[PDB]
């Protein structure tokens, strides 16, 4: 499978992947936020 | 061929292209009014209205600004053509109408008329150099001649000025 | 342009970090499964 | 960092940098100048709770309205 | 047909998109690119001005008159009887009149003119698009637009003045007033000098520059030169129409009181306030 | 028949055909889009039953 | 320019696909005539 | 049929198209964009029955 | 201009380019049509 | 039959039948969906009450 | 009757008559869907109460 | 454009082509026939 | 370019496989929804 | 297909692109801020439910 | 069947294929969100 | 990426530069413009007290 | 230009390869969708 | 102007970033969509 | 796995580095401000009634 | 003028200087969404 | 021009007359927040 | 220029030993978080 990688550049798909990554965690924290009521049951633990 | 120009086709409106060199042989934006008067132009009082400005001491440079003889002039292609010997005066309504360079190849002077060069700031600054964007500096040697030094016809007017004006058309053609 | 002997050193740790990145995140979903199901 | 100068004349743009500062200060201050809340010149000795503040909604009677009725 | 001169100056060349597909004429007309779209804007244009006419309520020619949308549709295209047909026909005379300028700049390359011409029309075109683009946006409706036709648009005119009072006291339209005026002295001030030296009375020889040049200088007190005589022109017509679309721009968008309050800075300097 | 292009250049009839066919085309959806009856975007699925008629006023 | 052998040769498909797209709108004519007739 | 790129030299034919293609998709929005029945960014939600007909 | 072999090679990609385009508009006017008819 | 190929990029080919075939298969299921009632039926199994 | 085809290249004849064939389809299924009641009928036997 | 030999077998397979076409539409209508009688 | 006869000829081969591999496919998906939802 | 990029320049296409897809953004921002269910800046934490819809049919 | 991909760049291929696969993905899970009724029966199990 | 050699950088900068001022004025500007992020006015009011639209 | 017979060999086995895992893991995904909500 | 090699390659950038894009812009509608869905 | 660094410059790693941590601290205290409502504790503590 | 070292130089310091901004940006954003949400 | 002997001095004066600027500048805040602040 | 395999080498080492302390730094914060206010 390595030869897929002749002709590319390291930095740019070590780029490409840790852009994606970044992009694809925040999505999901955002979303599974919504979801579960969490962090909102952690904030009514603590609100006075 | 004697004819400078053939239709593209047959059909009504159809452009002409040239036959020979369009610069030379005065085609399309090259092309200059064959029939004008080969005679000089005339002030009121009937000297020759345009001469080389050694031949009227009434006229001088302002003294704020550069006399641009002595400097180098470059070509479209940024080749020095020449540089300036003289300048040619309008004595009727007092201005430059042409420099006359002496090429840097060759031997031969030749007119080039004001408004196709420009200073390389407009004037504002670095006067020291001029700049002919219309044609490359092996064109310049074939820049139509004067039949006089001191004296320039209608008719010749109209030729140097057709040969720069042709410029930015054919300059780089094949 | 990355080369095929270059490429196989490249591929090789390119597995490993996939490989460790999932198990890490498998442990995470574990985790969050025991804490709230989802199903 | 400093080749950044190699390509842009450091004469220049200290008159460029000089002049874009000054038109931001002034447009900030103006800007602030006109707003009821800092108007500084008029009500800069009011105490920060006795500033001006904007309305969390503006309000009205039912029949009246700010603009006369049209089509 | 064909100027006895013209043959000679029909080259290739010069064109900005078409290449040489369009490089041709037609009778006297230069076609190009921009001609092919300017005929078809120009057809779709005027045929939908003449539907516009066929369902008005008269064939009359200065009573048709093809109007805006109302200002409830703000920026959105209305129903096409409407008003949504005026924006249509305003595309048109868009797409028309930048056709023009840019087949201008084709045949001006091709003679191996300056592009002064275009860009002369350019003023033009950016006073239309003020009335009908740029002013209605900033005012948020396509319905600000002036109705075309031949005198509804005066209309159109005057109610847009008294909109502000006393239209007269807006001091970009004093400027724009003062340019087109000094553009026609201008103009009849040059028309008679060149043709009163090529056309001297009778049994007198042709006149020259050097006449010209001492009757101007005293009609002003200075002499302006042949080729500042043309800058002047060129700057008082086009600066007339300039100054017309900051005029119109400001009317709405950025001053809504009447005109004439406007001038209470001027009453207020504190040397005198 | 064929002989017309020898008289014209089949390069701009055709070019100015296509234009032509724009033109009319375009002006044709506008006109039955600025009527009643043939308002297809906002009246198209009206059965022709239901579909405007256009009369004069009754002459009483 | 061109002879008569490729002037006749353009004329052919010049006709026929004149011809093609008259064929195209009379379909198109009998839809419109089927949902709103305008006689 | 390929002759057709014989008379109109294709590299421009492109860029005509797209010109004109995009011009005609835009108009076609904002016609639908500001009808009654199909101001979708406003409406776009409600069902096909409950969507406006234009009824004299 | 380019040569006949060129003009047919060229004509291939046109066709797909314009085959696809349709097919996407034809997806699109069918959504369109189960989303709100306009006969 | 298979000269019909003779002239034929292999690629525009299926470029061609790929477009073709996924036109066709969405229409049809766009269509299908409003004809059989499903997954209409699907969602009111799982619909909240 | 074969000689009809001389001087055509039958890329442009399938081009042709495939067109035709995909628009008289197309044509005769939304009329026939209009004349037969169907697929109404099938929508019908399906649709939720 | 096609010679005459070349017309010979393009027309063998158009021939076929066209009735194997005609004979699935015959089933076709039979089938529909049998459904949904139209006269 | 293009296809000489001999790649037409297997081009062909393969062509003719997938078209009845995906009629196939399709013919188990309408035995299904016939078996499922018939529609006639 | 990369033979496009031997008709033109894509030093130019580029520029060209840029320009248009910056142009259309700007107008579908300015569209959707236009209206009235997607006023965002005035109403985006409106839920779903709660945004503004356009009139029925009577 | 292999002789398909010559005159191919494989990561011409890779960049279609992928973001076929996203497109598709992201269609087919919006999708099914709605017809499922899930999260919103997650949502519904630990909302407050 | 070789990017640069086909755009000269000391344009670009310049370019990109003054796109972005643009673009932050502008928003800026229409989010003081706003009632709801009017903030030299109301920027001390709580998020619950603010403005919102109309549902 | 492009990969020659030798590349689009190796190639199509990976590629092949490749969508059968894909395949396989949706398979997967789909019998323990169905476990959970059946659709039809 | 290009080579055939340089313009093969630009269109290899030209295309995975044009898809890349387009990538970007799907999820960017997966989340306006669901915020507040436009059908 | 350090052949990662090659021909990179140490000063735009810090610099990158650097940046990313102040901005992923920054956001992180931010939001637990938010949650934990401390210092919001801390306020109410010491505030003048 | 420009050469593909200066090329490679000026992308790393580009780069640097896209990711501060988009650093700033992001706690900007993260700051007004916590005094104000816009959803 | 400008050379590399002039440019890393001067980039010192930019570097440190800009933070020096923008020091005064934060102070300025500091006293404007907390004369009349605005959040 | 950039990094030679000998200074990435060294780079790499203080690159990790960094990170491993500041780990370990923030771990510790964690448990006294944890301790004061248990989030789950
Ligand atoms: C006449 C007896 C009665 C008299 C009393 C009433 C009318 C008094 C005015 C009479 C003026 C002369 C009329 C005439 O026959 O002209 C022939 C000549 C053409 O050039 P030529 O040199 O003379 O001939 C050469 C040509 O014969 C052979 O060459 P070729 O074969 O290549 O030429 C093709 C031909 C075909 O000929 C035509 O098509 C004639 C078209 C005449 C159109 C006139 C329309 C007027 C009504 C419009 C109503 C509106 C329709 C929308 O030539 C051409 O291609 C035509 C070139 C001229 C294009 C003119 C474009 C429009 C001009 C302005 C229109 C008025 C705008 C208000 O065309 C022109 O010169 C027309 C333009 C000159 C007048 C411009 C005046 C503008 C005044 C504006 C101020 C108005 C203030 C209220
Ligand atoms: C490739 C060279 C020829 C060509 C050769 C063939 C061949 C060979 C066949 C057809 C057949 C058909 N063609 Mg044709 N056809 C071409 C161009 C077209 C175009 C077009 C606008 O370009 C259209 C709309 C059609 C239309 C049609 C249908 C009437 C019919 C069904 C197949 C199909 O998917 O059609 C819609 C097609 C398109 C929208 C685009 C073109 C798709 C590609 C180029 C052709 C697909 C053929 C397919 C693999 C055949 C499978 C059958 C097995 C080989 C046994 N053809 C080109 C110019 N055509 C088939 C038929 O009637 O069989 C009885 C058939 O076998
Ligand atoms: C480098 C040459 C190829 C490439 C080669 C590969 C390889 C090799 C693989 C993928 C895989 C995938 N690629 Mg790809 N891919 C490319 C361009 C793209 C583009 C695009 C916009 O151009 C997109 C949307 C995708 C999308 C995808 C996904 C369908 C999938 C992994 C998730 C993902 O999105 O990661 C985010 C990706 C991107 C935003 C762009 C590509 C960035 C790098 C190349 C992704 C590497 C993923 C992973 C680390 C590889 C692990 C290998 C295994 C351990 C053996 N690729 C480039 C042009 N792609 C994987 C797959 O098939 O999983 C089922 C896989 O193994
Ligand atoms: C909520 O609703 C919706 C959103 C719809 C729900 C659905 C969501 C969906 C569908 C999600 C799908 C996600 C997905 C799909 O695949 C996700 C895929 C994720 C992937 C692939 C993760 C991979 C991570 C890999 C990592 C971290 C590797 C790091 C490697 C490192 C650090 C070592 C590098 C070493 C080098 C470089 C040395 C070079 C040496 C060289 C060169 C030498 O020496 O020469
Ligand atoms: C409101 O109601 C109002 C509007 C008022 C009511 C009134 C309406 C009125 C008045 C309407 C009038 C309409 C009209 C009047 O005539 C309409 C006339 C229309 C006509 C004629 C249309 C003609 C169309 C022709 C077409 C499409 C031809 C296509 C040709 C093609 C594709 C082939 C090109 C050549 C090739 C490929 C060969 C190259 C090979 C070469 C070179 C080689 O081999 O060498
Ligand atoms: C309000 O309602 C109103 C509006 C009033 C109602 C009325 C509406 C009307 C009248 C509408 C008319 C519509 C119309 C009429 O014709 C519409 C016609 C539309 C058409 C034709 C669309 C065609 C699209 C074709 C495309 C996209 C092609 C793309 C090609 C591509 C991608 C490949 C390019 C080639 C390559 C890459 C190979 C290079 C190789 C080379 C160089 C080599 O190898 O050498
Ligand atoms: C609802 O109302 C309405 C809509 C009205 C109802 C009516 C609908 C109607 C009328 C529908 C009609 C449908 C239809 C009619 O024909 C449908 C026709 C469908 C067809 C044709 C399907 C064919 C599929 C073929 C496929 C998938 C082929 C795959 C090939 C593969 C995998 C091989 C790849 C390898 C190759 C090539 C070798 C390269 C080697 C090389 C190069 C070498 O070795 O050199
Ligand atoms: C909801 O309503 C509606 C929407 C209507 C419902 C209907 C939906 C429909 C109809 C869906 C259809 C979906 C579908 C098809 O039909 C979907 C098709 C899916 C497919 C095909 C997926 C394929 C995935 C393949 C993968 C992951 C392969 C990865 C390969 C890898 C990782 C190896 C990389 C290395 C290589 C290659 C070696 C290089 C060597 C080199 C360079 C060398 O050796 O030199
Ligand atoms: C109404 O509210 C709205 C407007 C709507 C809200 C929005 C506002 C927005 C968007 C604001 C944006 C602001 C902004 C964004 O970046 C602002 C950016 C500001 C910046 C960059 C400031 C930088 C200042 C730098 C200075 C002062 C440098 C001074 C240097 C000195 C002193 C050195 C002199 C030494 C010399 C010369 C010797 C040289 C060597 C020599 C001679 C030798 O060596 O010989
Ligand atoms: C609340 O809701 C949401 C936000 C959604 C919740 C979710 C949040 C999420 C997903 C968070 C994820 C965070 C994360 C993920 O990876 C965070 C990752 C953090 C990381 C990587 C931290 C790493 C720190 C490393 C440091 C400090 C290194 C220091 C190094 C030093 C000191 C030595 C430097 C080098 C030297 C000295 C050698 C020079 C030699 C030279 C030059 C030579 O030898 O030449
Ligand atoms: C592009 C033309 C329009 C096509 C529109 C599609 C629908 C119409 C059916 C087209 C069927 C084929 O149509 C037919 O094509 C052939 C070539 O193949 C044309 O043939 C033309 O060129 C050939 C050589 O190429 C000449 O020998 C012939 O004298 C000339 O007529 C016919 O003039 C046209 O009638
Ligand atoms: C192409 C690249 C990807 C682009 C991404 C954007 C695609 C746009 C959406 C396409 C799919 C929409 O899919 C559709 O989602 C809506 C969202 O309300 C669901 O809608 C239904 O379920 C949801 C969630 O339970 C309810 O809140 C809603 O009231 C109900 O109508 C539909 O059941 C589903 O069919
Ligand atoms: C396009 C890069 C910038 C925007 C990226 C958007 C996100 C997607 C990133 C995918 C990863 C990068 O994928 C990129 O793909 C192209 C073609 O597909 C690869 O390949 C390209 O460049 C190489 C090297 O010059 C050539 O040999 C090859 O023919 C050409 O296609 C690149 O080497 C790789 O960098």
């Amino acid at each position: 499978m390595h030869r897929i990688w002749m002709g590319t550049d390291p930095h740019i798909i070590m780029s490409a992947l840790g852009s994606f990554l970044v992009g694809a965690v925040l999505v999901m924290h955002i979303w599974a936020y919504g979801q579960f009521n969490w962090p909102a049951t952690l904030k009514a633990k603590y609100a006075t | 061929s004697d004819v400078k120009f053939v239709p593209a086709d047959n059909y009504n409106g159809s452009p002409i292209i040239p036959t020979g060199n369009p610069m030379i042989d005065g085609v399309g934006p090259a092309s200059w009014a064959e029939d004008r008067r080969d005679e000089p132009d005339l002030t009121y009082h009937g000297s020759h209205k345009i001469v080389p400005m050694r031949l009227d001491p009434t006229f001088s440079i302002a003294k704020g600004d550069p006399d641009p003889r002595g400097l180098p002039v470059i070509a479209a292609d940024k080749q020095v053509a020449g540089t300036v010997v003289e300048l040619w005066v309008n004595r009727s309504e007092p201005q430059v109408s042409y420099y006359e360079v002496q090429l840097a190849s060759g031997e031969r002077r030749v007119l080039l008329p004001t408004g196709y060069v420009q200073w390389p700031n407009f004037g504002l600054w670095g006067n020291d150099k001029l700049l002919v964007k219309s044609i490359t500096a092996a064109q310049f040697a074939n820049v139509p001649a004067t039949k006089r030094d001191d004296q320039i016809t209608l008719l010749e007017e109209d030729k140097i000025c057709a040969y720069y004006a042709g410029g930015h058309m054919y300059a780089f053609a094949e | 342009g990355m080369t095929e002997e270059e490429a196989r050193r490249f591929h090789g740790y390119m597995v490993t970090g996939t490989l460790g990145y999932v198990v890490v995140a498998s442990v995470a979903h574990f985790l969050a499964w025991s804490w709230r199901p989802w199903f | 960092m400093h080749r950044i100068w190699l390509m842009y004349d450091p004469r220049r743009v200290m008159v460029a940098l000089v002049g874009f500062l000054a038109v931001l200060a002034l447009v900030i201050h103006f800007v602030l100048l006109s707003s009821q809340r800092y108007s500084w010149i008029e009500n800069g000795t009011l105490g920060a709770d006795q500033a001006p503040v904007g309305a969390s909604a503006p309000a009205a009677a039912a029949e009246m309205s700010p603009l006369p009725p049209g089509r | 047909a064909m100027l006895s001169f013209e043959k000679k100056y029909r080259v290739r060349g010069g064109t900005l998109i078409g290449g040489d597909l369009f490089d041709f004429w037609f009778g006297p007309f230069y076609v190009g690119f921009f001609g092919v779209t300017t005929i078809f804007f120009v057809t779709l244009g005027t045929l939908l001005c003449v539907w516009g006419a066929a369902m008005g309520p008269t064939w009359n020619l200065w009573q048709i008159n093809i109007a805006p949308p109302d200002l409830k549709y703000g920026l959105g295209l209305a129903p096409l009887r409407e008003g949504g047909l005026w924006q249509i026909i305003t595309l048109c005379a868009l797409g028309a009149f930048g056709s023009w300028a840019l087949r201008q700049a084709e045949i001006a390359r091709k003679l191996g003119m300056g592009m002064h011409i275009p860009w002369a029309y350019g003023g033009a075109i950016l006073a239309y698009t003020t009335l009908v683009v740029i002013r209605p946006f900033l005012l948020g409706a396509w319905g600000h637009g002036f109705p075309y036709g031949i005198f509804s648009h005066l209309d159109w005119v005057s109610n847009v003045g008294y909109q502000y009072l006393h239209f007269h006291y807006n001091p970009a339209h004093m400027i724009a007033v003062t340019f087109f005026f000094t553009n026609c002295l201008a103009l009849a001030m040059h028309g008679s000098l060149i043709l009163s030296v090529t056309n001297p009375p009778k049994g007198t020889p042709t006149g020259t520059s050097e006449q010209e040049n001492v009757f101007f200088r005293d009609l002003l007190g200075y002499s302006i030169g042949a080729i500042g005589i043309h800058r002047l022109g060129l700057f008082l017509a086009v600066g007339a129409a300039v100054w017309s679309a900051i005029c119109i721009v400001i009317s709405g968008p950025f001053w809504t009181q009447g005109w004439p309050e406007w001038w209470n800075w001027w009453l207020n300097l504190p040397i005198w306030k």
